[PDB]
């Protein structure tokens, strides 16, 4: 409970208000936060009908010991022109230094902005204190479902609620605009595919090999390859993450590859990094590809697809038994200014 | 009452042994099932009823 405290001294000016949240285990379990002093926090919200981006700000953040219990943040709120926006996302980033990991826990303002509502001359000196009492106020978070505690702390006040302007006709129905994001990403995944699926087209549905890996001989497993690529036409569809692969390479200023997970018996793993790999398409390139320790299981192993994002937005599918598909994300130069404004 | 449901406990270990590899590991669960009960092999001249 010292964190609330702290950060309305060092983050509180640098802000326009402060949303006090503190999180349970519940919803700690939901989004597996593992509570280490080293965790670095930070945040940046991403606004709506305007362009949108926030500076990144640092917020410290202590587990809570025992009424509730757990870990203890502060959020920012931005108001742009004398007021907030209803549908705006705050964007919380959990890492760590030195090992990988990476989470991103979103929340809405219409959730935190709701809870907020019921002779030698002197120096002064003006500790951080804990001596302001705490009002524990319920919410829910919208995008998982799992309750947090919002602090509201005593300090033209009274008179007056929060300022909310709400958005003006003609709008987007707001179950579209609360999920400006997975409405965004899904349709540029759906048109992947679409580009996949031409490829076949035009070679006369046909799976050529790129990689050259040895295939034991039965006819069982023949059409077994067949069946991982209409599999991960089932999950490229389906997927819409945040932080996917193109995302970084549209974001990046070196190949970007994610593996799959195929009929959900892996979690995936996305945005991974390929350091010193020059995806050129030659058939000396192919083999720097190969070093890698995860292509190598794509392939010789079974159960899961790879995709490879160049920087160029070109990216190929590759199955198991070296099989590939030549696809290009489309990205506009409008979409570019909306990715790299909120996500990068 | 009606069908029997299960209801999984998930609850923090003791703090002698909170310590794991990943996150999920300082927890650990069980399964009650709600309102059933436990039996031994039915007779076989009457699996029909």
């Amino acid at each position: 409970m010292d964190a609330h405290a702290i950060n309305e001294r060092y983050v509180g000016p640098r802000c326009h208000r402060l949303a006090h949240v503190v999180l349970p285990r519940t919803f700690l379990l939901h989004h597996a936060i593992p509570l280490e002093p080293e965790i670095i926090f930070s945040t940046y919200t991403r606004f709506s009908r305007s362009p949108g981006s926030s500076r990144r700000l640092v917020v410290c953040g202590k587990r809570v010991l025992p009424s509730p219990s757990g870990l203890a943040l502060s959020l920012p709120l931005f108001s742009h022109d004398g007021n907030f926006h209803p549908f705006d996302i705050s964007v919380l980033r959990i890492s760590c230094p030195g090992s990988n990991l990476s989470l991103t826990v979103r929340f809405l303002y219409l959730s935190l902005v709701v809870a907020m509502g019921a002779p030698p001359v002197r120096l002064s000196f003006n500790p951080v204190n804990a001596d302001v009492p705490a009002t524990w106020r319920d919410a829910t978070n919208v995008y998982s479902g799992a309750p947090y505690y919002v602090c509201v702390y005593e300090r033209e006040d009274d008179w007056l609620p929060i300022p909310l302007s709400f958005p003006e006709e003609p709008v987007p129905p707001p179950p579209s605009l609360v999920f400006m994001d997975d409405l965004f990403i899904n349709t540029k995944q759906c048109d992947f595919v679409d580009t996949l699926e031409a490829a076949c087209r035009t070679q006369g549905y046909t799976l050529r090999q790129r990689v050259p890996v040895a295939i034991p001989r039965d006819a069982e497993i023949a059409d077994a390859v067949k069946s991982h690529f209409l599999e991960a036409c089932l999950v490229l569809r389906g997927l819409a993450s945040e932080a996917s692969a193109w995302i970084r390479a549209a974001t990046s200023p070196a190949c970007w590859m994610d593996v799959l997970g195929l009929w959900e018996s892996r979690p995936h793993t996305l945005g991974l990094e390929l350091r010193g790999v020059n995806c050129g398409g030659t058939d000396g390139d192919w083999l720097e590809i190969l070093k890698q320790p995860d292509v190598q299981k794509t392939v010789s192993g079974s159960l899961v697809a790879c995709v490879i994002v160049t920087p160029a937005l070109e990216a190929w599918l590759v199955l198991p038994g070296g099989f590939a598909i030549k696809g290009r994300y489309r990205a506009s130069k409008e979409d570019l200014v909306f990715i790299r404004g909120r996500y990068g | 009452p009606f069908v029997t449901q299960a209801a999984r406990v998930i609850t923090k270990r003791d703090p002698a042994q909170s310590f794991a590899t990943h996150e999920y590991g300082k927890d650990v669960a069980q399964t009650v099932l709600v309102n059933g009960f436990g039996a031994f092999a039915v007779a076989d001249r009457s699996r029909e009823a």
